[PDB]
């Protein structure tokens, strides 16, 4: 805070997913201008399906 | 701010990596819709329309030899049902997705 915010708690259900692979990635996307601007919420059907990833149960 | 429960540099890769899936999702749509056009420009599209084709299909989960397939199948999970306003990984989207 004492001339930018720090970092917050690192969600631990992605703290388990290994970034090195990710490392490919690291200066290859815009996270805001990816977005079509809708809203975050409507993330429940408009990012993927149960097909999509193979759904066990 | 800086050690493995906030990690700056962890943070931004698994939201890169989210970020790249969400584009190609609809990517593949809009590919497959003109067969297989070279209009777009993402450095990753093709990495992860790879991935979500395979992960579409696969049904070793946990166990996969894809190491983007159980990485990307649990990132998206997250993004799905995340409402937190200062959540480190979502804040970028949530801002991506905002009405200002
Ligand atoms: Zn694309
Ligand atoms: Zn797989
Ligand atoms: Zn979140």
């Amino acid at each position: 805070g004492s001339h930018m915010v720090p970092e917050p708690d690192l969600p631990h259900d992605l703290r388990h997913l290994n970034t090195e692979p990710m490392e490919i990635f690291r200066n290859s996307v815009k996270i805001e201008e990816i977005m079509p601007n809708g809203d975050p919420l409507l993330a429940g059907q408009n990012t993927v399906d149960e097909v999509y990833v193979s759904r066990p149960s | 701010a800086t050690g493995p429960t906030a990690d700056p540099e962890k943070r931004k890769l698994i939201q890169q990596q989210l970020v790249l899936l969400l584009h190609a999702h609809k990517c593949q749509r809009r590919e497959q819709a003109n067969g297989e056009v070279r209009a777009c420009s993402l450095p990753h599209c093709r990495t992860m329309k790879n991935v979500l084709n395979h992960m579409t299909h696969c049904q070793a989960g946990k166990a996969c030899q894809v190491a983007h397939c159980a990485s990307s199948r649990q990132i998206i999970s997250h993004w799905k049902n995340c409402t937190r306003h200062d959540c480190p990984v979502c804040l970028p989207l949530k801002n991506a997705s905002d009405k200002r």
